[PDB]
C-alpha cells in the first residue's frame, strides 16, 4: 500500500513499451512441467516484441524461500522459480527485455532469486513521510469538491503512521461522512472523522498497567 | 411358538401371492395400453437410433442447446430437443444423445458414481425403538428435535417459528448414544447417511474438505435425512498423516462444515446429529446454536435405569435359574449400559467354555466379577498404593 | 505427552513417572518373603547368570540392614544401593540415640518418606526399588512389610516382587498356612521359584537365602545367611536335584 | 440464486448495518449520489465480528435487496494437494464476473485462504498460500475492477492477510458488535413475531433477565420456550415459559464450555 | 511462546503470562465496595456449593487492623499469602510510628510482594515463582484524606477508586455503580446500595449465608456485621422496591 | 501353543459352525478379540491356521 | 492445555497441576465427616486390597496428629504419610511455644499453608490429597470440623465428604442430613456414618472403619464388632 | 478397549524351554531329523522371546548342511544355529543389562 | 552370501532337496549408492554361465 503497482502501471504505459500482464501466482499450475512452460512463452512474447517490459503482479508465489523440501507437491512451485532463472540467462537478445517486478514480503524471496544479473536494483519504498502524505490527499481531491477551509498540511501531521492506501481511506471516508450527515459539499470535520475510521484501532489501547 | 406362528401366517400367504400376481401382472401391464405406450415407444424409437451415447453434461444454455463433454472425448453442440426438457438438465448429469447427429434424446441417468454408495446405509438394526429403554426423559428431547417435527409439523406451526436445527448428544461411553441415532432414524424412515469422523479425515491433502462437501450435496437431494456424524471428538487430535493429512485440514473441514449447516447454502431440512463423546474437545463455533440448537447430556446410568437395560439384554437369553438379577444392579454403581451388554456377554462367555447351551444364574455373579477385574489396573492401585 | 518431569499430572491425576516406576521392578529377579509365626524366611532369585559369575562369595540381594531388620532386594540394584546405606545408616542412628536396635515401623517409615521425596522435590528420578522389609521388634513380634517405589508400604502374610509377581503371588496363597512351619515356608518358596522362573534346573547358586529367627534358640535373635552348601543340600530333600 | 430474508429479519436499528447499504447497494442503484461530491465510494468491504451476530445474515439479506447476482464462495473448496489447483478457481471465477455487469461476490468464512506467507525448509502451509495471492492480484488486477462489490466475512482477522487489510479497495472496515441491553428487544421481537403469543408479556423483562450474548442464543430462548408450549398443551406461548427458557440456555452454556473451577468446595 | 514464558513479551507489548492472571482473579465470588464519606462499605458474595458447606464460618472479606479492612477474589490460597504478608505490614508500621497506616501505603506494601515474578529480575531478591491470582479491594480511613477505597491488582499497581466490583459479576455491577452513586451518599443509603446492585449480579438467591456486609467507619473501627443484621436490610430493601 | 489354539475357537469358531449355540444362550457374538503379544510368537499364524 | 508447568497461568485462569490433583483424590479411599453436638464422628472407608494384609501392623487411614484432633485422608497414600508428618511437627511445637494445645483453627491453617506452599512454588508438585481435620478446641466444647485441598483453599463444613465417589455419598448426606438438629447423641450421628460407608464398600462389615473424636482429649477408635451391630440395625429396618 | 466389544483377551507368552522345542521340531521334520536328538539341547539354552527364532534356527542349519554337501544333516550344525541366534538377541539387550539392573 | 543365491541353486540343485532345505529365491541389494552394489552383478553374471 505504497502505489508501487499503480506507479509502474502509469509510468510503463507513459513512455511506449510492449506491457505484458503476467502474474506470479499463475506460474504455478496444477498440470506437471507445464508452468515451466509458460515461463518459456512469456519470454518468448517479449523477445518477439521486444524492447518488452514484463510487469509481474506479484513475485512471492515463486518468492519461495524452499528448494530444499520433505514429502511435497512444493517441488513442482521451485521448478518454476528456476526456469525463470533460466530465462533471465543471457541467451542472445534479452537485454533488451526487462522485468518490473512488486511484491509485498522480501524477506521469503530466495537469494537466488535476488542479486544481480537478474534483479539488478533492489529499490525500496517506506511508508510515505509526512509531506509524502499531504500529496497524496491533494491528488485523490482532484477529482471531487474542495473547499477552502481544509488545510492539508494539518492532516498531514495528524496522520502519524498512515500508509498511502490509508490515506485513500482518509479521503474516501470523507466522503462517507459528508453522505452520512446529507450534505451535498464535504466540511473540514468530515476529513477528521475519516483519520477515526480506519487507524488500526478503533480509538483504544488494551492495558492493564496504565 | 403358538404366538410366533400368528405373526408367521400373514407375512407368508400375502407377500407370496403378490409375488405370484406380479409375475402374471409383467405380461398384463402391456395389455390396457398398449397404442398410447407403444405409439409412444416407436416414436422414441425412431428418432434416437442406436446406440445410445452417453456423455456428460457441462452446462445448458437456456434457448435449446447445450454443452456436453462426452467421455469419448469429443465436445458437442447440441439441441435440447424432444422428450427432454430443461428443468430435467442441471450439471453434473449424464445425457443420452443420439450417435449420428447429437441431438439430446432424453435424460434417464443422474447417479453411478462409487462415492454416493459410501454416504448411503442398506440398513437393519437389531434393535429398534424401545429398546432404548430408559432415560426415557432425554429420549423425549432427541425425539422434539429429530422425530416430531418430521412426524407433524402442526405443533411447530401452533408455536410458530423454525422447529429447532440438530442436535449433540455427548457423554460418557457405554451411555447408548449410537444405538439412538440408529433407532430414531428407524422410526421416521428418513434417509439415514452414516459417516465417521475419523473418515471424516483423508490420508490426502486438501480432499478432506471435498469430501464434506459430499455429506450435505447427498443429504440436500435424499431429503428430508438424518446425517449422523459419529464421533467428531476425532478432529481434536486424531489424523492419519501429518505432510499429506496436515494442521490446515483439520481447521479447514470444520470450516467447511460451517457453510454447509447454517451458511448462505443454509442447507434446511437436514437433521444433523453429531455423537461426540467430549463437547470440550469440539470446536466453540461448532458448538455454537442455531446449527445443532440444544445439546443432551448422558450420564453413565443411574441406579434404577439399568433394571431397563438389563431386561432388554436378558430377554434374549435363558434367564436365571435361582433368580439373584435384581441385585446385580445393586452391586453396579455408577457404570455404563455396556457394562450391561459385557456382562450378558460374559455370563455367557463363562457358559460358551462348557459349551452347554442354557444359562443359569450363578454365572452372572462370577461374570460381573470377570470384568470388573479387567476394568481396573494393577498401576491403579500401584499408584494410589 | 505426560511422560516427563515429576512436577507434571496427566489430567487423569497419573504421575506416569511413578507408574513407570513400577514397572521396572519385573525386570530384575522374583523375591518372596512368607511370614511364619516360627520365623521369616526371605528368599531370593538371581535376575541372569553365565557359567563364571562368581555368586558364592557374596550375596548382593540380600543385605542385613542392622542385627534385627534386614532386606531381600528386587530392582536396579543401583538404586537400590544408595538406599541401603541410607537405611543402615539411620538405623545405627536409632541405636546410639535410644539403646535400643530399631523397630520396622519406624525404618520403614523412614524409608517410604525418602522415595516419596525424590519424586516430590526437584528434578531428582524417583527411585525404582521394591525392598521386603522382614524384621523383628518386641512390639509387634516378627513383622512382614514391603514398600511400594512409590513410597508408601504395607504389612503382609505374603508378598511377592520381582520378576512374574502375579503369578509368584498365586501360588504362594494358594499353599499358605496360616500357623505356618519355618521348614515348610522354605519349602514353599523352592516350590514356587521352580515354576515362575525360565530356569531350566534350579540350581543353588541360582539361591540367595537368609532366615531370621528367635526359635533357633530363645534369648536371643539370630540371624542366619544359608551358604551355598545349605541351599544346595534343602534342594536334595525338596528333591527338585 | 437469492433467498426472501430481507433487512426486515435482520434487527437492532444498528448503524451497522447502513454502513453496508451505502457502500454495497447504494453506488449500484444510484451513483448519482456519489457523483454530486464527485467522490469514488467504497468498492469494498470487511464484515467482522463474533460467531453468531448475523454475518451470514447479512449475507443473506444483501443478496435480495440489490437484485444483482449473487456468487460466493467457500473458503474450504480452494484446497487440493496439486498445487495451483484454487488459483485456477479463483481466477476464472474473477474473470467470469467482470464480464456479468453488478455482483456481489460473497466470499464466506476466510481464515484459510488469508493466512500469510512462511517458508520452513520442511513446510506445508505454503501450498494453501498460493491461492491467496492468486485472489490480491485479481482484487487488485492489471485494470481495476468495479461494478464488483466484494463483501468478505471474516471469523478471525487476526490471521486475514495484511495485504487483503490494508484498505486500499477494502475501504471501509465495519465491525458487526454483540446487540445492546435494548438492542436485544428489537431482534427477540423479529423471531415473537412468527412465534404465536398471548399478550400479557414483557419482552423488555426477558431481555434484561438474559447478558449480552449472540442472536443465536436468542433464537435458543424462542425455540426453547417453545417446546415446553407443545409438552403442556398450550398453543401459545406466554412469559413463564420464557423464563425457564432463558435460565436453561445460560446455565447449559457454562456445562459445555470449559470450566474446572478451584471453587466447587468453597 | 509469548504465553507459556513468565517474562516473554508478545509483540504488542503486553507481557501474555500476566495477562492470563487477571482471568484468575474473575472466576471467584463477586465483591462490591462502595466508598462514601462516612466510610467504606464492603459487601461479598459466598457461594454455596452445598447446604452442608458452612458460607458462614468461611469469609473473604477479612480484618488487617482497627481501620483497615480488604475484600478479596481469586485463590483462597494466595489470598492467605496476601492477606498474611498485608497483616505483618500494619502490624510494623505500627511497632515503627505509633501511628495509623495511611489506606494507600499499606497498598504499596501489598503490590510490592506482587512484583515479584522473577528468577533472575532485579530489584529485589525473588523467590516467588509466578503471578499471585488473587486482588484486592483495601478500605480504611486515614483522617488527613478521609475514608478511601484503593484497588489492588497483582498484575499491576494501586488505583484510588469511589466503587469498584470485582469478581464474576464485574463487568455489569460497574454500569450499575456509573448510574447510581453519588457523593450525597450517608452511610445508610450506602449499605442499601451494596445490596441493590450486588443482588441482580448474584445467580444465588439473596440471603444471608451468601452475603456479608463489614464496614470501616473510623469510630466503630473494622466491624464484621450479623447474619442477623445482614436480614435486616434485605428486608428494609424489599420494602424499599415494593414502594417504588 | 494349545491353549491358544483352544482360547480362538470359543470366539471364532463356534460362532460360525453353530450360530444355533449363541441364540439358545442369548449371547451376542464377538467383535474385536485382541490377539496381542511379544513379536513373532505366532500371533498373525493363530489367525490363519483357523481360517 | 498448560499443564505443561505450574508456574504459567492459563487463559482459563485455572492452574490444571491443581485440578489433576483433586482428581487423584478420588483413587484414594473414601472418608466421610459427620459432626453432632458433643460428637464428632470420622470414618474411612478401609479398603482390603488382599486377605494376606494384616490387621497385626498394616496401618489405619485414620491418623492422630495430636492428642485431641484427629485426621483422615483420601489420595496418593505416598504423598499423606510426609503430609501426616509435617503437620505433625508442627502441632507439637504449637505447645513449645505457647504452652497451650493445638488448636482445630490454627491446625487447618498450617495443613493448608504446607500444601498452599508447595503449589506457589514451581520445583515441586502439589499434595494429591485432601484431608478432612476433625477435632473439638481445648478451650471449649463445641464441635469443629475442617477440610483442606490440594490447593491450599480450606473450609468449613457440617458434613463433608472426600475420595472414592464422592459425589454420591455427598448426595445421600444432604438427604439425610438436618442443620436445624444435628444429632445430639453420639450412637445416631456414627449410624449415619455406617450408613454412607456401607454404600461404597457395597458389602463389607470388616472394610468399614470407624474413628470417633469427643471433648477433653478423648479420641477412640472403635471395636470391628461394635460396628457390626450398627450395621445389624441398618440392614433390619432397610 | 471400550466395553461391549472386548471381552476375551488371548496373550501370547513367550514359549518356554519345551515350549519352543515342540515347533523347533515341526521345522525339523520338513528336513531330516539330526537322529540322536540334538533338538532338546538346542532349546533348553536358549530362553529366547520368539517362537520366529526356531524357524530360522533350522534355516541357519540347514545352509551350514550345504557347506558340509551331506544328505544328512549333522548335529554339530544345530551347536552353531543356536550359538549364532543367542548371541545376537543378546546385542538387543545391550551386553548383559538384566544384571546391571 | 550371493553366490550362495546364484550360483549353487543353478548348478547343484540336487543338494539342496538333499538336505529338505527350500531352494534360494529373490536377491536385495539395498544400502546408499556408494557401495559397489552393480559392480558384484556383472561380474557373477559371467561366472554362473
Ligand atoms: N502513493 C500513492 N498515491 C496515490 N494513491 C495511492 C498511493 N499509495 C497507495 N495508493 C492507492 O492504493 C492503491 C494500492 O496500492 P498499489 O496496489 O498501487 O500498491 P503496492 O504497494 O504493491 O500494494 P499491494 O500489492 O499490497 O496492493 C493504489 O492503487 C492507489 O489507489
Ligand atoms: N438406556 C438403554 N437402553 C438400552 N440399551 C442401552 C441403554 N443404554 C445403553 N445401552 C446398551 O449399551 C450398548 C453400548 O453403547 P453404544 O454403542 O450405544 O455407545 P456410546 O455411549 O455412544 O459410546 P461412543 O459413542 O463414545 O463409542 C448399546 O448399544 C445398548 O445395547
Ligand atoms: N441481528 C440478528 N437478527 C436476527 N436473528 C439473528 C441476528 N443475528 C443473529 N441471528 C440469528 O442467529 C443465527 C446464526 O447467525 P449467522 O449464521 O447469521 O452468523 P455469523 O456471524 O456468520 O456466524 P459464523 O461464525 O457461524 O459464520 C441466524 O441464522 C439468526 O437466526
Ligand atoms: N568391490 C569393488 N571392487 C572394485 N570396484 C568397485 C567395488 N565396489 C565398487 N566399485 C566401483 O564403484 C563404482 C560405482 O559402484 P557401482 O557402479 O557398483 O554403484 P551402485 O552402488 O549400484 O549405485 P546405485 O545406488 O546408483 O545403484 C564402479 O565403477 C565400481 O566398479
Ligand atoms: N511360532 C512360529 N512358528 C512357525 N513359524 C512362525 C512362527 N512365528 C512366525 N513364523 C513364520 O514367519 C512367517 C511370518 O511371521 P510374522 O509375520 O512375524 O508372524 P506372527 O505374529 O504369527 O509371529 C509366518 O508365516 C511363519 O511362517
Ligand atoms: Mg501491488
Ligand atoms: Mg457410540
Ligand atoms: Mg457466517
Ligand atoms: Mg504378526
Ligand atoms: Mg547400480
Amino acid at each position: 500500500g505504497t502505489g508501487k503497482t499503480l506507479l509502474a502501471r502509469a509510468c510503463a504505459a507513459q513512455t511506449n513499451a510492449t506491457f505484458l500482464k503476467l502474474a506470479a501466482p499463475q506460474l504455478v499450475q496444477m498440470y506437471i512441467g507445464e508452468g515451466a512452460k509458460l515461463v518459456r512463452d512469456a519470454f518468448a512474447l517479449a523477445k518477439e516484441k521486444a524492447p518488452t517490459i514484463i510487469f509481474i503482479d506479484e513475485l512471492d508465489a515463486i518468492g519461495t524461500k524452499r528448494f530444499d523440501s520433505e514429502k511435497s507437491g512444493d517441488r513442482e512451485v521451485q521448478r518454476t522459480m528456476l526456469e525463470l532463472l533460466n530465462q533471465l540467462d543471457g541467451f542472445s537478445s534479452d537485454d533488451r527485455v526487462k522485468v518490473l517486478a512488486a511484491t509485498n514480503r522480501v524477506d521469503v524471496l530466495d537469494p537466488a532469486l535476488l542479486r544481480s544479473g537478474r534483479l539488478d536494483r533492489k529499490i525500496e519504498f517506506p511508508l510515505p513521510s509526512e509531506d509524502s502524505r499531504a500529496q497524496i490527499l491533494q491528488i485523490h481531491s482532484r477529482k471531487m469538491t474542495t473547499d477552502d477551509d481544509i488545510n492539508w498540511q494539518e492532516l498531514a501531521r495528524s496522520t502519524d503512521e498512515f500508509n498511502g492506501a490509508q490515506l485513500k481511506a482518509v479521503t474516501v471516508e470523507a466522503g462517507m461522512i459528508a453522505l452520512r450527515n446529507g450534505q451535498s459539499s464535504v466540511k473540514h470535520e468530515d476529513f477528521v472523522e475519516g483519520i477515526s475510521e480506519v487507524q488500526a484501532r478503533k480509538s483504544k489501547s488494551v492495558s492493564f498497567y496504565a | 411358538t403358538r404366538c410366533k406362528l400368528k405373526l408367521l401366517r400373514m407375512e407368508r400367504i400375502k407377500d407370496h401371492l403378490l409375488l405370484e400376481e406380479e409375475f402374471v401382472s409383467n405380461s398384463e401391464i402391456l395389455k390396457p395400453f398398449e397404442k398410447k405406450q407403444e405409439e409412444e415407444k416407436k416414436q422414441l424409437e425412431e428418432i434416437r437410433g442406436n446406440p445410445l451415447s452417453i456423455g456428460t453434461l457441462e452446462e445448458i444454455i437456456d434457448d435449446d442447446h447445450a454443452i456436453v463433454t462426452s467421455p469419448t472425448m469429443p465436445d458437442y453442440y447440441v439441441s435440447i430437443l424432444s422428450f427432454v426438457d430443461k428443468e430435467l438438465l442441471e450439471p453434473g448429469c449424464s445425457v443420452l444423445l443420439h450417435h449420428k447427429t447429437m441431438s439430446i434424446v432424453g435424460v434417464l441417468q443422474d447417479d453411478a458414481d462409487p462415492m454416493v454408495s459410501v454416504m448411503k446405509m442398506d440398513k437393519s438394526p437389531t434393535e429398534s425403538y424401545s429398546d432404548i429403554g430408559g432415560l426415557e426423559s432425554q429420549i423425549q428431547e432427541i425425539k422434539e428435535s429429530v422425530e416430531l417435527p418430521l412426524t407433524h409439523p402442526e405443533l411447530y406451526e401452533e408455536m410458530g417459528i423454525k422447529p429447532p436445527k440438530g442436535v449433540i448428544l455427548y457423554g460418557a461411553p457405554g451411555t447408548g448414544k449410537t444405538l439412538l441415532a440408529k433407532a430414531v432414524a428407524n422410526q421416521t424412515s428418513a434417509t439415514f447417511l452414516r459417516i465417521v469422523g475419523s473418515e471424516l479425515i483423508q490420508k490426502y491433502l486438501g480432499d478432506g474438505p471435498r469430501l464434506c462437501r459430499q455429506i450435505f450435496k447427498v443429504a440436500g437431494e435424499n431429503a428430508p435425512s438424518i446425517v449422523f456424524i459419529d464421533e467428531i471428538d476425532a478432529i481434536g487430535t486424531k489424523r492419519y498423516d501429518s505432510n499429506s493429512g496436515g494442521e490446515r485440514e483439520i481447521q479447514r473441514t470444520m470450516l467447511e462444515l460451517l457453510n454447509q449447516l447454517d451458511g448462505f447454502d443454509d442447507r434446511g431440512d437436514v437433521k444433523v446429529i453429531m455423537a461426540t463423546n467430549k463437547i470440550e474437545t469440539l470446536d466453540p463455533a461448532l458448538i455454537r446454536p442455531g446449527r445443532i440448537d440444544r445439546k443432551i447430556l448422558f450420564e453413565n446410568p443411574d441406579l434404577s435405569t439399568k433394571k431397563k437395560i438389563l431386561g432388554i439384554h436378558t430377554s434374549k437369553m435363558n434367564l436365571s435359574e435361582d433368580v439373584n438379577l435384581e441385585t446385580l444392579v445393586t452391586t453396579k454403581d455408577d457404570l455404563s449400559g455396556a457394562d450391561i451388554q459385557a456382562m450378558c456377554t460374559e455370563a455367557g462367555l463363562l457358559a460358551l467354555r462348557e459349551r452347554r447351551m442354557q444359562v443359569t444364574a450363578e454365572d452372572f455373579k462370577q461374570a460381573k466379577e470377570r470384568v470388573m477385574k479387567n476394568k481396573v489396573e494393577e498401576n491403579l492401585e500401584g499408584l494410589y498404593l | 505427552r505426560y511422560d516427563s518431569r515429576t512436577t507434571i499430572f496427566s489430567p487423569e491425576g497419573r504421575l506416569y513417572q511413578v507408574e513407570y516406576a513400577l514397572e521396572s521392578i519385573s525386570h530384575a529377579g522374583t523375591a518372596i518373603g512368607i511370614m511364619a509365626s516360627d520365623g521369616i524366611v526371605l528368599a531370593a532369585e538371581r535376575k541372569v547368570t553365565s557359567t563364571l559369575l562368581e555368586q558364592d562369595t557374596s550375596t548382593e540381594k540380600l543385605y542385613k540392614l542392622n542385627d534385627k531388620i534386614a532386606v531381600a532386594v528386587a530392582g536396579l540394584t543401583a538404586d537400590a544401593e544408595i538406599l541401603i546405606n541410607t537405611a543402615r545408616i539411620h538405623a545405627q542412628n536409632y541405636l546410639k540415640t535410644y539403646n535400643e536396635d530399631i523397630p520396622v515401623e519406624i525404618l520403614v517409615r523412614r524409608l517410604s518418606d525418602i522415595k516419596q521425596g525424590y519424586t516430590q522435590h526437584g528434578g531428582l528420578r524417583p527411585f525404582g526399588v521394591s525392598f521386603i522389609y522382614a524384621g523383628y521388634d518386641d512390639r509387634y513380634g516378627y513383622q512382614l512389610y514391603t514398600s511400594n517405589p512409590s513410597g508408601n508400604y504395607t504389612g503382609w502374610k505374603a508378598i511377592s516382587v520381582g520378576a512374574n509377581t502375579s503369578a509368584a503371588q498365586t501360588l504362594l496363597q494358594m499353599d499358605y498356612k496360616d500357623d505356618m512351619k519355618v521348614d515348610d515356608a522354605i519349602e514353599l518358596a523352592l516350590k514356587t521359584l521352580s515354576k515362575t522362573t525360565d530356569s531350566s534346573a534350579l540350581t543353588y547358586d541360582r539361591l540367595e537365602f537368609a532366615t531370621i529367627r528367635k526359635g533357633a534358640n530363645d534369648g536371643e535373635v539370630y540371624q542366619k545367611i544359608f551358604k551355598p552348601q545349605e541351599i544346595k543340600d534343602i534342594l536334595v530333600k525338596t528333591g527338585i536335584t | 440464486e437469492k433467498p426472501d430474508v430481507t433487512y426486515s429479519d435482520v434487527g437492532g436499528c444498528k448503524d451497522q448495518i447502513e454502513k453496508l447499504r451505502e457502500v454495497v447497494e447504494l453506488p449500484l442503484l444510484s451513483p448519482e449520489r456519489f457523483a454530486t461530491l464527485g467522490i469514488d465510494p467504497p468498492k469494498g468491504i470487511l464484515l467482522y465480528g463474533p460467531p453468531g451476530t448475523g454475518k451470514t445474515l447479512c449475507a443473506r439479506a444483501v443478496a435480495n435487496r440489490t437484485d444483482a447476482t449473487f456468487i460466493r464462495v467457500i473458503g474450504s473448496e480452494l484446497v487440493q494437494k496439486y498445487v495451483g489447483e484454487g488459483a485456477r478457481m479463483v481466477r476464472e471465477l474473477f474473470e467470469m464476473a467482470r464480464t456479468k455487469k453488478a455482483c456481489i461476490i460473497f466470499f464466506d468464512e476466510i481464515d484459510a485462504v488469508g493466512g500469510a506467507r512462511f517458508d520452513d525448509g520442511a513446510g506445508g502451509d505454503n501450498e494453501v498460500q498460493r491461492t491467496m495471492l492468486e485472489l490480491i492480484t485479481q482484487l487488485d488486477g492489471f485494470d481495476p475492477r468495479g461494478n464488483i462489490k466484494v463483501m468478505f466475512a471474516t471469523n478471525r482477522p487476526n490471521t486475514l492477510d495484511p495485504a487483503l487489510l490494508r484498505p486500499g479497495r477494502i475501504d471501509r472496515k465495519v465491525e458487526f458488535s454483540l446487540p445492546d441491553l435494548e438492542g436485544r428487544a428489537n431482534i427477540f421481537r423479529i423471531h415473537s413475531k412468527s412465534m404465536s403469543v398471548e399478550r400479557g408479556i414483557r419482552w423488555e423483562l426477558i431481555s434484561r433477565l438474559c447478558p449480552n450474548s449472540t442472536g443465536a442464543e436468542l433464537r435458543s430462548v424462542c425455540t426453547e420456550a417453545g417446546m415446553f408450549a407443545i409438552r403442556a398443551r398450550r398453543k401459545v406461548a406466554t412469559e413463564k415459559d420464557f423464563l425457564k427458557a432463558v435460565d436453561k440456555v445460560i446455565s447449559g452454556y457454562k456445562k459445555f464450555s470449559s470450566t474446572s473451577r478451584y471453587m466447587q468446595y468453597n | 511462546e509469548y504465553d507459556r514464558g513468565v517474562s516473554t513479551f508478545s509483540p504488542e507489548g503486553r507481557l501474555f503470562q500476566v495477562e492470563y492472571s487477571l482471568e484468575a482473579i474473575k472466576l471467584g465470588s463477586t465483591a462490591i465496595g462502595i466508598a462514601t464519606k462516612e466510610g467504606v462499605v464492603l459487601g461479598v458474595e459466598k457461594r454455596a456449593t452445598s447446604p452442608l458447606l458452612e458460607s458462614d464460618s468461611i469469609e473473604k472479606i477479612v480484618e488487617i487492623d482497627r481501620h483497615i479492612g480488604c475484600a478479596m477474589s481469586g485463590l483462597t490460597a494466595d489470598a492467605r499469602s496476601m492477606i498474611e504478608h498485608a497483616r505483618t505490614a500494619a502490624v510494623t508500621h505500627n511497632l515503627y510510628y505509633d501511628e495509623d497506616i495511611n489506606v494507600e501505603s499499606l497498598t504499596q506494601s501489598v503490590c510490592d510482594l506482587a512484583l515479584r515474578f522473577g528468577e533472575g529480575a532485579s530489584g529485589e531478591e525473588r523467590l516467588m515463582s509466578r503471578p499471585f491470582g488473587v486482588a484486592l479491594l483495601i478500605a480504611g480511613h486515614d483522617a488527613d484524606d478521609g475514608y478511601q477505597l484503593f484497588h489492588a491488582e497483582p498484575s499491576g499497581t494501586f488505583y484510588r477508586y469511589n466503587a469498584k466490583a470485582i469478581g464474576s459479576g464485574s463487568e455489569g455491577a460497574q454500569a450499575e455503580l456509573l448510574n447510581e452513586w453519588h457523593s450525597s451518599l450517608t452511610l445508610k443509603e450506602a449499605e442499601l446500595l451494596v445490596l441493590k446492585i450486588l443482588k441482580q449480579v448474584m445467580e444465588e438467591k439473596l440471603d444471608e449465608n451468601n452475603a456479608q456486609l463489614s464496614c470501616i467507619t473510623k469510630q466503630d473501627g473494622f466491624k464484621i456485621y450479623d447474619n442477623e443484621k445482614t436480614a435486616e436490610l434485605i428486608k428494609e430493601l424489599k420494602e424499599k422496591e415494593a414502594a417504588e | 501353543l494349545t491353549k491358544q489354539i483352544k482360547e480362538i475357537k470359543e470366539v471364532i469358531e463356534l460362532p460360525v459352525k453353530h450360530p444355533e449355540l449363541f441364540e439358545s444362550l442369548g449371547i451376542a457374538q464377538p467383535k474385536g478379540v485382541i490377539l496381542y503379544g511379544p513379536p513373532g510368537t505366532g500371533k498373525t499364524l493363530l489367525a490363519r491356521a483357523v481360517a | 492445555g498448560y499443564d505443561r508447568a505450574l508456574s504459567i497461568f492459563s487463559p482459563d485462569g485455572h492452574i490444571f497441576q491443581v485440578e489433576y490433583a483433586l482428581e487423584a483424590v478420588k483413587r484414594g479411599t473414601c472418608a466421610v465427616g459427620v459432626k453432632g453436638k458433643n460428637c464428632v464422628v470420622l470414618g474411612c472407608e478401609r479398603r482390603s486390597t488382599l486377605k494376606l494384609q494384616d490387621t497385626r501392623i498394616t496401618p489405619s487411614k485414620v491418623s492422630k496428629i495430636d492428642s485431641h484432633v484427629v485426621l483422615s485422608f483420601s489420595g496418593l497414600n505416598a504423598d499423606s504419610r510426609i503430609l501426616i508428618e509435617k503437620a505433625r511437627v508442627e502441632a507439637q511445637s504449637h505447645r513449645l511455644t505457647l504452652e497451650d494445645p493445638v488448636t482445630v483453627e490454627y491446625l487447618t491453617r498450617y495443613v493448608a499453608g504446607v500444601q498452599q506452599r508447595y503449589t506457589q512454588s514451581g520445583g515441586v508438585r502439589p499434595f494429591g490429597v485432601s484431608t478432612l481435620i476433625a477435632g473439638f478446641d481445648p478451650r471449649d466444647d463445641e464441635p469443629k470440623l475442617y477440610q483442606t485441598e490440594p490447593s491450599g483453599i480450606y473450609s468449613s463444613w457440617s458434613a463433608q465428604t472426600i475420595g472414592r465417589n464422592s459425589k454420591t455419598v455427598r448426595e445421600f448426606l444432604e438427604k439425610n442430613y438436618d442443620r436445624k438438629e444435628p444429632p445430639a447423641t453420639v450412637e445416631e450421628c456414627v449410624k449415619l456414618t455406617v450408613r454412607s460407608l456401607l454404600e461404597v464398600v457395597q458389602t463389607g462389615a470388616k472394610n468399614i472403619e470407624i474413628t470417633v473424636v469427643k471433648p477433653d482429649s478423648d479420641i477412640v477408635a472403635l471395636s470391628s464388632e461394635e460396628i457390626n451391630q450398627y450395621v445389624t440395625q441398618i440392614e433390619q429396618e432397610k | 478397549l471400550r466395553p461391549g466389544r472386548i471381552d476375551r483377551k488371548i496373550e501370547f507368552p513367550p514359549p518356554s524351554v519345551a515350549a519352543r522345542a515342540e515347533i523347533l521340531r515341526i521345522h525339523s521334520r520338513k528336513m531330516n531329523l539330526t537322529r540322536g536328538i540334538n533338538l532338546r539341547k538346542v532349546a533348553e539354552k536358549m530362553n529366547g522371546c520368539s517362537g520366529a527364532d526356531v524357524k530360522g534356527v533350522c534355516t541357519e542349519a540347514g545352509m551350514y548342511a550345504l557347506r558340509e554337501r551331506r544328505i544328512h544333516v549333522t548335529q554339530e550344525d544345530f551347536e552353531l544355529a543356536v550359538g549364532k541366534v543367542m548371541n545376537k538377541n543378546q546385542e538387543t539387550a545391550i551386553s548383559v543389562a538384566k544384571l546391571f539392573k | 552370501e550371493i553366490r550362495e543365491a546364484v550360483e549353487l541353486p543353478l548348478v547343484q540343485a540336487d543338494l539342496y532337496e538333499q538336505i529338505g532345505i527350500d531352494p534360494p529365491r529373490g536377491v536385495l541389494l539395498y544400502g546408499p549408492p556408494g557401495t559397489g552394489k552393480t559392480m558384484l552383478v556383472k561380474a557373477v553374471a559371467n561366472s554362473t554361465k
